[PDB]
């Protein structure tokens, strides 16, 4: 949590790296459960933190210090593993690239997704960040599972704001909080009361 | 291969 300390001043551990679990309160709605994985903390936005949680494969952005809908948040002692990745260079070449990922349907028919592999991911290094062509939302998978199954094949703004003009009509606006290393012209992006992390081509 | 999941929200 943030500390006091008092009037100008409050303190927070540095939880990057962190296990954590927390209730969650659904507007009007019950108190969920959910534990995860803290990966990032935002630099023009040192309050927000990226997160993955246990069976969930987007990436999602807390302000999990200040966010109201947050509870009972637990930062664990648990240590995760910095393990030394299957194939190093298998991993770091699999960045930047276009790919064609499958899934597969209920229908236990092929669905073939065209993406894109960003960067491995913090923290748990052998996951990877991919965005999706019709799916631009940050995802997180250990894609070289899927690498060797043949389930995939290979082919600054950061501060701004951003307005999305929605199918309404309505206006969503977001800032830009990171550019994608091994891709300068794409950028995550947070938008207000949604906490999704978008990726687009900002060119 | 992975089954997409349904997500919220
Ligand atoms: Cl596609
Ligand atoms: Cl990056
Ligand atoms: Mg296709």
């Amino acid at each position: 949590g943030s500390s006091h300390h008092h009037h100008h001043h409050g303190s927070r551990r540095n939880i990057v790296g962190c296990r954590i679990q927390h209730g969650w309160k659904e507007g009007n709605g019950p108190v969920t459960q959910w534990k995860g994985t803290v990966l990032d903390q935002v630099p023009v936005n040192p309050s927000l933190y990226l997160i993955k949680y246990d069976g969930f494969d987007c990436v999602y952005g807390l302000e999990l210090n200040k966010d109201e809908r947050v509870s009972a948040l637990e930062v664990l002692p648990d240590r995760v593993a910095t393990s030394r990745i299957s194939d190093a260079h298998l991993a770091d070449t699999m960045i930047g690239k276009a790919v064609e990922h499958m899934f597969e349907t209920e229908d236990g028919s092929k669905d073939e997704w065209r993406g894109m592999v960003l960067a491995r991911a913090p923290v748990m290094n052998t996951w990877f960040y991919i965005t999706y062509e019709k799916d631009p939302v940050l995802y997180m998978y250990q894609l070289l599972d899927d690498y060797k199954e043949g389930d995939l094949r290979i082919m600054s703004l950061v501060g701004k704001q951003v307005e999305y003009a929605k199918e309404d009509g309505s206006k969503r606006t977001g800032m830009v909080i990171h550019q994608v290393e091994a891709k300068p012209s794409v950028y995550f992006i947070k938008f207000d009361d949604d906490f999704h992390i978008y990726v687009y081509d900002l060119v | 291969a992975r089954t997409k999941q349904t997500a919220r929200k």
